[PDB]
RNA sequence: GCUCGCCGGAAGACCAAGGGUUCCUGUCCAACGUUAAUCGGGGCAGGGUGAGUCGACCCCUAAGGCGAGGCCGAAAGGCGUAGUCGAUGGGAAACAGGUUAAUAUUCCUGUACUUGGUGUUACUGCGAAGGGGGGACGGAGAAGGCUAUGUUGGCCGGGCGACGGUUGUCCCGGUUUAAGCGUGUAGGCUGGUUUUCCAGGCAAAUCCGGAAAAUCAAGGCUGAGGCGUGAUGACGAGGCACUACGGUGCUGAAGCAACAAAUGCCCUGCUUCCAGGAAAAGCCUCUAAGCAUCAGGUAACAUCAAAUCGUACCCCAAACCGACACAGGUGGUCAGGUAGAGAAUACCAAGGCGCUUGAGAGAACUCGGGUGAAGGAACUAGGCAAAAUGGUGCCGUAACUUCGGGAGAAGGCACGCUGAUAUGUAGGUGAGGUCCCUCGCGGAUGGAGCUGAAAUCAGUCGAAGAUACCAGCUGGCUGCAACUGUUUAUUAAAAACACAGCACUGUGCAAACACGAAAGUGGACGUAUACGGUGUGACGCCUGCCCGGUGCCGGAAGGUUAAU
RNA sequence: AGGACCGAACCGACUAAUGUUGAAAAAUUAGCGGAUGACUUGUGGCUGGGGGUGAAAGGCCAAUCAAACCGGGAGAUAGCU
């Protein structure tokens, strides 16, 4: 049965990647946290 | 041209195995571990240069680190690059 | 020419075309051919803003002269086209000095007729003119509201305006509508009325016709539940509320013009 | 195996299913219920 | 290793996405592998991915994103112009053969092609975030010409055969060759050329558009395939010499023709139809500012450059998504034989597999199947399930009907094999020869050869000739819904939703309406034959009475009535 | 010609049986509907929580939907167990 989780590379990180988390306001905000919470991979770069 | 501190932090090991072996007894070509931001430019000015023979083209791949472990704990190795150097007719190293 | 397809395979037994012989089987002119993207009805927000709307074929943009501003160089019509915007044709005419523009295609009008605007044009059906030089009684269309703006009155198919009073600087106009409306006498309009009137004789037959102009289903508000529409709910078929838009407004006579501003220029609602 | 192990009983907990019990076992309490009403 | 079985429009082969070393070799069997394991996609080590031409990067853009200024907004921020990004689309170029345990259009051999830089030489008007062309583009259908590919004959090499026969109308195998370059064909499109003039293409223009003449009747564009060359080369069934028996080298015959034929190519064509079918760059052209014996343009030759990243391996799966080495999901490409209408189906080729627990026994019972005396729905909520029907041709076919249907109604008959008509016909293809020449990839004649239905007559076999697989059960009365569709992903597919059609109502454009503190955007580059809302729901005959209540529309006299 | 007819791929999901600590958190097997269209599919994009989208089922919005998920207010409150 076709799962969620269909991958794409493009998308993941077009979606959630570091150059759009850092484009605006709260996915600074986002990568705050992780950096603060001291996180050994902030994004989904690779 | 490429000036000479440039050109000799390219070349890096004599790459020694079977099929640089069957390149070079074969078909003239020497094998080599060259510097990860080595160009083929690079590459040829430094084998012209420092190894004072004629080089016809370089062909150059990346090899890609191997994820090993020690005990529990990964680890990939590194990348690195590697340069088929055909030579001319002329040549010896 | 109106024709009834035969009624072979349902969906083809109600049928009714409007064929037109005299319309350019080919391409269209291309230089006055732009891109046309289809919306979906949704607005710079992403939102649907105008339901239903969304599929249909792909059509690209005519750009059509309504302004009519070569004035006194007269016009060959070179052919009648379809055109996908609009529900009237629309003509490919040449001017005299070897510039084509597109004007929606009057009533008469065939392939070499000559057309002319301007001031001094002569009173007959394709003309541009200027309403002050126009004869009170005149079926007229593609009217302009401001003076170098554009037409925008009668403009779909089988529409014409008549010209009724000329008192002053404004014209007294009947539009289509039935309603008396006071434009101001230098405002541009084409004589005769525009030409595809057996538009409205059509009838689509199935329908993945009317999906194929863009025009998805309409829920009627009544199948809904109540967190939906007004009218929602009940155990069986259950109206028992005064009809509604969507959006709680009353459908069913309750006025919606507020306007105040071009009121001045309203004679009389339409009825 | 212990983090699959933990991971692979956190399945369950947080489920909607109504005809299952617990999620996932199979039943017939749909008619149960329906004909004590 | 020999047999046996399974897939073979896949359970073969090649990729994209995704993964990321699982690839290959040596080595180990603790754990992993639903068993054992010497084996492994497991452990450990080593090796492995070679590009001017493939893809990315790059040039250009769609949807859309972001957005200097800007408009807007308590702040954060929204929108958006110039611009700038964004492929799933447009843009230069390589093919055959050989090789590695593991890469190959990348390495090697042979033969090529493309785009830029620079230099020389000959001629020369060049020049844009500007103008024009072009790129540039729908659905369906129909043939025609081809090819891939296949079949048969010829040729060449080999065999004459475990059991009757097999020197022949016999058996097995091979019969392959590309890009590029040259020619220009079956098609398809368009009249061509010269001169003058102009309110158009923001300016200019020799370009485009337009208007006059004059002359010629042809030119141009495009184009599959074939042919020639590439190629006296490669490949080639097989033999020969050594053989760490794994193979390694050497040598190597024929290498043709006929017919059939695509869903591929001509074809972005042609015909037709409404529902009227991307953009921008490269490309070709025109000039403006400027530069004008310079620069630049064109042509030939030479020379240099073409960087960087990907390239292993799986990819309908034990490597991706499904917690699993999970009976599930996953886009594109290639597509042989026989029978068949066929990509169905049966059996097979190439190729790949036998599904990582086995050995017995042959109880009840469960699951998946086969058959069944007589009866034949008596079962049961209900013919649920099973059984049955099932092909092609011809005959024949009712009520009712919107005249289309109903209709494959219903119901029948024929069907194999052999021989003759006819040493294979009708038809298709069509050589040599002959004739003519605007002479060749020509047309006329001619029929050799190949292919080849279908029908009749005669005979013969079986219980049965649509023999397997595949492949409608049919009819009568009736409710609802007109019809095709859509829906409760995961107990409801329906009479429900939708629908064409009808009506009411709003809406005059800065439209009503909707999203939005606003700007703005959709409605729509639309304009009342249009758009929004609401109900009803093809079609036919129709749609009666009630305005007291609630709503809406209209009226303004009087009563009451806020801020002030 | 056709929201035409029969029928594979392709999309679906009408019936039955199995399965129901499954091979599978919705499938398998045998039949079944559509199959040139209101079709189907790949790649990208857009719409977001009282919000979207909805041929309307209160369906769908990451195995979650009469108001998603995460974090916080937060040790909510619980005359109840």
């Amino acid at each position: 049965m076709k799962r969620t989780f269909q991958p794409s590379v493009l998308k993941r990180n077009r979606s959630h990647g570091f150059r759009a988390r850092m484009a605006t306001k709260n996915g600074r905000q986002v990568l705050a946290r992780r950096r603060a919470k001291g996180r050994a991979r902030l994004t989904v770069s690779k | 041209m490429i000036r000479e501190e440039r050109l000799l932090k390219v070349l890096r090991a004599p790459h020694v195995s079977e099929k640089a072996s069957t390149a070079m007894e074969k078909s003239n070509t020497i094998v080599l571990k060259v510097a990860k931001d080595a160009t083929k430019a690079e590459i040829k000015a430094a084998v012209q240069k420092l190894f004072e023979v004629e080089v016809e083209v370089v062909n150059t791949l990346v090899v890609k680190g191997k994820v090993k472990r020690h005990g529990q704990r990964i680890g990939r190795r590194s990348d690195w690059k590697k340069a088929y150097v055909t030579l001319k007719e002329g040549q010896n190293l | 020419a109106v024709v009834k397809c035969k009624p072979t395979s349902p969906g083809r037994r109600h049928v009714v075309k409007v064929v037109n012989p005299e319309l350019h089987k080919g391409k269209p002119f291309a230089p006055l051919l732009e891109k046309n993207s289809k919306s979906g009805g949704r607005n710079n927000n992403g939102r649907i803003t105008t339901r239903h709307i969304g599929g249909g074929h792909k059509q690209a943009y005519r750009i059509v002269d309504f302004k009519r501003n070569k004035d006194g160089i007269p016009a060959v019509v070179e052919r009648l086209e379809y055109d996908p915007n609009r529900s009237a044709n629309i003509a490919l005419v040449l001017y005299k000095d070897g510039e084509r523009r597109y004007i929606l295609a009057p009533k008469g009008l065939k392939a070499g007729d000559q057309i002319q605007s301007g001031v001094d044009a002569a009173i007959k059906p394709g003309n541009t003119l200027p309403m002050r030089n126009i004869p009170v009684g005149s079926t007229v269309h593609n009217v302009e509201m401001k003076p170098g703006k554009g037409g925008q009155l009668a403009r779909s198919a089988g529409t014409y305006v008549q010209i009724v009073a000329r008192d002053g600087a404004y014209v007294t106009l009947r539009l289509r509508s039935g309603e008396m409306r006071k434009v101001e006498a230098d405002c541009r309009a084409t004589l005769g009325e525009v030409g595809n009137a057996e538009h409205m004789l059509r009838v689509l037959g199935k329908a993945g016709a009317a999906r194929w102009r863009g025009v998805r289903p309409t829920v009627r508000g009544t199948a809904m539940n109540p967190v939906d529409h007004p009218h929602g709910g009940g155990e069986g078929r259950n109206f028992g509320k005064h009809p509604v838009t969507p959006w709680g407004v009353q459908t069913k006579g309750k006025k919606t013009r507020s306007n105040k501003r071009t009121d001045k220029f309203i004679v009389r609602r339409r009825s | 195996m212990d983090i699959n192990w933990r991971h692979n009983q956190s399945t369950f907990y947080h489920f909607t299913s109504d005809h299952r019990i617990s999620g996932w076992k199979e039943t017939n309490a749909m008619y149960v219920a329906l004909n004590s009403q």
